[PDB]
């Protein structure tokens, strides 16, 4: 986005030429320069949002962020007589305006039009920003009053992000046009690329123009720009890409070019509309198939093309850029090792297209995907205790989990050096054996005391079952013949 | 010199005291018997408290940072024992639990000659000078064009100190040891000097006593060494301290997911709302001391592809608690859950998503703000948008047939030559698009079921003997169709004589596009040329 900050103070009513070379006041060349900017936007950068703020004693937002460059254009003739109400710095207003719409991660350009006449300070802007100052005063005038050094400080406070534009010469219309022309070339020229899928190609614009990325000012300082040949290398199902983190998102839109590289009117998009275009084919298929197209942005840099996923909005073709590098998404693995199905032994996606090779899993399990023992909270000890008891009662049906739970508590107790716990459990177990009901399978008592005895021998530490590897086994007894509140919690998908 | 990921986080050294005094009781009783005469409430050794707190710190770190954040765990009694190394392989909690079990609890009735925490403090300073694998990799890549890779570490020491005087002697011993050993690391090629070290001295003592050690704020002892001192009771206070410390050492924030509706499957009135607290890198809250995000109940008609500006691994605070284990396994079983940032604004704000990927749970940062790409131009108003007959479903099959799949090695042989998987994918797209008309009215053969057996294999780089037969059989059938004068789909989207001439010309165009692939391709064309009708 762009916020135009337009000075409507009295000084701007001064003539551009006391010699009468031209009749304009400063505000008139300012509006002429902005008209040039809005006209360029309206035809070569249509998707850009622009707001218009005016300021003198006070400031006011006159036009909220819009793509309607007519309303922005019409605002220029009516901006001196617009009621300003707000009483902070207009640059404070710019900050509030920008984040209130786009948040604080979106690059905004702030175009300050003025003659220069001379809590958290607003600069540097809290979002990625350029501050472009269009001086409606010439260099000799700015120098003659130290106003030039103030303006130059603003760029310094915005960490040199932005530029002062000045005229060293007569403040006339040709020179102001030349000046806004330089701003246009610097900050509003579309980014043109070629979208390729093998031999299928389309000339496209990538909007907004992606910002040049720097990885690590020490380890890799060269700014990265995406290749202009956007080569599709393969397709991946939306469910496998699984909402990856990306640097930024862009519309990818076809453009009608001429022999001279000329984007070509009330009749030109008519004949362009009847020429089949690979963007439309790709976009439509991507939506219908629910897929993304993986695209190479440069050596070891990839991204994806896809269609709008909310079905209630307009859709068109979009591109997100991944973080540069050889493995941005763990679950896909290294991009360069993604290959064609034809080269695989079996079809990874299944004979009935019901499987997927994705996601890859990490080499080692995280702790929530794997049993871990944590006894800092007394709740966490009790639950491991009640777990061992719940199964101790259900013997011999559950000797497996009984002895799995039991050996877990044994191993953790030896790791932590919590040997008192071993005697304590062993005592609970032998109480259970005592308290057993006379309907119990006879094997329950043999296992409970054998467990309670082996657990106390591990308290001894005296290299018995005290060894970490030495698990407690059930007795091989030859019997030949015939959760309430402490169970798992589940997710209540009602209400 | 610089630190990138080679800050102090890279190398953390634990030094826990294993001297006989550590066997004393923290005196914080534990109730291991919930519901006759309950058993005697037991208590942990100061040693056990220290090993618990340090292992939980290591769990949280290992979840949030499974790579490039390393730990050496050292126990000190009469000597130092380093239970693992810097290698990422040796960064395994389970192997540590085994090592700790093998050193065992301190012997109260032992008199190990010349035992003190100082043995391990030296060992800490020594291993900080051994190169990690990532350090060794960066030196070998940065060449002598740098080899200014930073080497900074942290030493966390849990002990029972005697007095404030005693603690200061330890600082000075570390201070001199870093100074003397750095000289060795200098004239050593296999060792790196310590450019900065942070020392955390944690004095822990049983509940009920008044510590003889007082907290001392961070102090710069050395150009290399900074040092701080905490007094904290053993048990839950020591545990809380290392939880605060893990968040500070690794730039973590806390998020509690609120209002998770849960219940017990074997109950009725069990329906209830629960809260779970997660740790992750602080960057997850940049767009926005715990941040609350409200659970949003999943609608099965949800968006499949979300715009995500970042994804951060999590570790649950209470990993074995019942409500966290519920949230965790829900995610692990494939479900995703959207999170709302509470605002009395009214406009509900979905700021985050929780999703597991191959068993690893990420917190995805979503977009709450208006999109600069909103209201895009209409496809119909742009280039080619007045074209009605795009081969969309045919091209979707193209996509399904060119889905990517991960291969294990960086390369694999094809014709005795090693190829890059993604290169071979890109090459296949080239072959599949040498002849691929985008719209129905521009093709005859791709509207014909009879041509599929040929068109679907002729683009391969070699043909099986079965592939060849099906190619000839397709051609033979087209001769039969022409003889029966079957109508062909060249229609609006003339003379049948012309229909077939056109159809054959297009089939020849397709085949000729591939005769350089293989000699069998060449023979398919000879068959076509011989069986088709020529003007
Ligand atoms: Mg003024």
């Amino acid at each position: 986005p762009t916020v135009v900050v337009m000075d409507v103070s009295l000084s701007m009513t001064r003539p551009v030429s006391i010699e009468g070379s031209e009749e304009y006041q400063r505000k008139h060349l300012a509006a002429h320069g902005l008209t040039m900017l809005f006209e360029h936007m309206a035809t070569n950068y249509k998707l850009e949002f622009t707001a218009l703020v005016v300021f003198s004693s006070l400031w006011e937002l006159m036009v909220p962020f819009t793509r309607d460059y007519n309303t922005l254009q019409e605002a220029l003739s009516n901006m001196d007589d617009y009621d300003k109400t707000c009483l902070e710095s207009a640059l404070v207003g710019v900050c509030n305006i920008v984040q209130q719409e786009w948040g604080g991660a979106i690059p905004c350009q702030v175009v300050l039009v003025t003659d220069g006449c001379l809590n958290r300070f607003p600069l540097p802007f809290p979002f990625p920003s350029k501050l472009y100052i269009m001086c409606m005063a010439n260099l000799e005038e700015l120098q003659s009053t130290d106003s030039l050094e103030c303006l130059e400080r603003l760029i310094d406070l915005n960490n040199g992000e932005g530029q002062i534009f000045t005229i060293d010469g007569p403040l006339c219309l040709k020179n102001v046009q030349s000046m806004f022309g330089k701003l246009i070339d610097l900050a509003y020229t579309p980014f043109h690329a070629v979208l390729k899928c093998g031999h299928l190609t389309a000339d496209v614009q990538v909007f907004p123009r992606p910002e040049p990325f720097v990885v690590d000012e020490e380890i890799d300082p060269i700014p990265k720009v995406i290749n202009t040949d956007l080569e599709i290398v393969g397709f991946i199902d939306i469910a496998d890409i699984s909402s990856p983190p990306v640097l930024s998102r862009h519309l990818v839109l076809p453009i009608a070019l001429n022999k001279e590289g000329d984007e070509v009117e009330n009749s030109a998009n008519q004949i362009a509309g009847k020429i089949p275009n690979f963007c439309v084919l790709l976009h439509g298929s991507l939506k219908v198939e629910g897929m993304v197209a993986i695209v190479q942005l440069g050596p070891e840099w990839h991204g994806m093309l896809y269609s709008q996923a909310d079905s209630k909005k307009k859709s068109n073709l979009m591109m997100s850029l991944f973080e540069p590098g050889p493995e941005p998404l763990p679950w896909l693995g290294k991009m360069a090792q993604l290959g064609p199905i034809s080269d695989a032994k079996e079809n990874p996606y299944g004979e009935d297209d019901n499987k997927s090779p994705f996601p890859l899993q990490p080499k080692n399990k995280r702790s929530y995907a794997q049993n871990v023992t944590v006894w800092i909270k007394p709740s966490g000890l009790q639950t491991d205790v009640q777990k061992i008891l719940r199964n101790a009662r259900k013997l011999p049906e559950k000797t497996q989990t009984f002895y799995k739970e039991l050996n877990r508590l044994r191993k953790a107790a030896l790791a932590f050096g919590f040997l008192d716990l071993l005697k304590g459990v062993a005592d609970m177990l032998e109480r259970e054996c005592t308290l057993l009901p006379e309907t119990a399978h006879p094997d329950a008592a043999f296992q409970l005391t054998h467990a309670a005895q082996q657990l106390k021998l591990a308290s001894t530490g005296t290299s018995e079952y005290a060894a970490y590897d030495q698990n407690i086994t059930p007795l091989h007894t030859d019997f030949s013949g015939s959760d309430i509140g402490v169970g798992n919690l589940i997710i209540d998908l009602d209400a | 010199e610089f630190m990138k990921i080679f800050s102090e986080s890279h190398k953390t050294v634990f030094v826990v005291d294993h001297c006989p005094y550590m066997a004393e009781s923290c005196r914080q009783h534990v109730e291991f018997d919930m519901l006759i005469i309950p058993l005697a409430p037991i208590s942990k050794s100061l040693w056990t408290c220290s090993v618990e707190s340090s292992m939980e710190y290591c769990r949280i770190m290992y979840d949030i940072f499974p790579f490039k954040k390393l730990v050496n765990f050292i126990v000190s009694d009469s000597g130092a024992h380093v239970l693992n190394s810097w290698t990422q392989e040796d960064q395994n909690l389970q192997e540590l639990m085994a090592a700790l079990a093998a050193v065992g609890p301190p012997n109260p009735r032992a008199d190990p000659e010349c035992c003190s925490i100082l043995h391990g403090l030296v060992a800490a300073v020594e291993t900080l000078c051994k190169i990690t694998e990532y350090q060794h990799e960066a030196r070998t890549l940065l060449m002598e064009n740098a080899e200014r890779v930073g080497n900074r570490g942290r030493i966390i020491c849990i002990t029972n100190a005697k007095s404030d005087s005693h603690v200061r002697m330890l600082e000075d011993c570390v201070q001199e040891t870093i100074h003397e050993h750095n000289k060795l690391a200098a004239n050593s090629d296999h060792l790196m000097q310590i450019q900065k070290c942070e020392l955390v001295l944690i004095h822990t003592y049983p509940v009920g006593e008044d510590s003889l050690v007082s907290d001392r704020s961070k102090k710069e002892l050395s150009p290399v060494l900074t040092s701080e001192v905490h007094s904290v009771r053993a048990g839950r206070h020591l545990a809380t301290k290392l939880n605060i410390l893990v968040q500070q050492h690794f730039d973590l924030a806390s998020t509690t997911i609120t209002n998770i509706p849960m219940k017990e499957e074997q109950h009725a009135n069990t329906s209830a709302n629960y809260d779970v607290e997660l740790l992750h890198h602080k960057d997850a809250h940049v767009d926005f001391e715990t941040i609350t995000l409200k659970w949003c109940t999943p609608r099965t008609n949800n968006i499949e592809l979300h715009y995500c500006t970042g994804a951060y691994r999590i570790s649950p605070v209470d990993v074995n608690s019942r409500p966290s284990s519920c949230l965790t396994n829900f995610l692990l079983n494939g479900r995703s859950v959207l999170l709302e940032q509470p605002r009395k604004s009214g406009s509900k704000v979905i700021s985050h998503m929780l999703s597991s990927h191959g068993g690893e749970i990420f917190l995805h940062v979503l977009s709450s703000s208006r999109s600069i790409l909103e209201d895009p131009p209409s496809i119909s108003e742009g280039c080619g948008g007045r074209v009605t007959d795009y081969r969309i479903t045919d091209f979707g099959e193209f996509m399904r047939e060119n889905r990517l799949t991960p291969f294990l090695d960086p390369r694999y042989k094809i014709d005795g030559s090693l190829e890059v998987p993604l290169e071979r994918a890109k090459d296949q797209l080239e072959k599949h698009t040498r002849y691929w008309p985008m719209i129905i009215s521009q093709t005859t053969i791709f509207n014909m079921q009879a041509v599929v057996p040929l068109a679907s294999v002729i683009v391969k780089e070699s043909l099986t003997e079965e592939d060849v037969l099906n190619c000839q059989k397709t051609i033979y059938n087209l001769v039969d169709m022409e003889r029966k004068n079957d109508p062909l789909p060249i229609s609006t989207v003339p003379k049948r004589d012309e229909q077939y001439r056109i159809m054959w010309n297009e089939l020849e165009t397709l085949v000729r596009a591939h005769i350089n692939n293989s000699e069998k391709h060449q023979r398919v064309l000879e068959c076509l040329m011989a069986c088709r009708s020529k003007p």
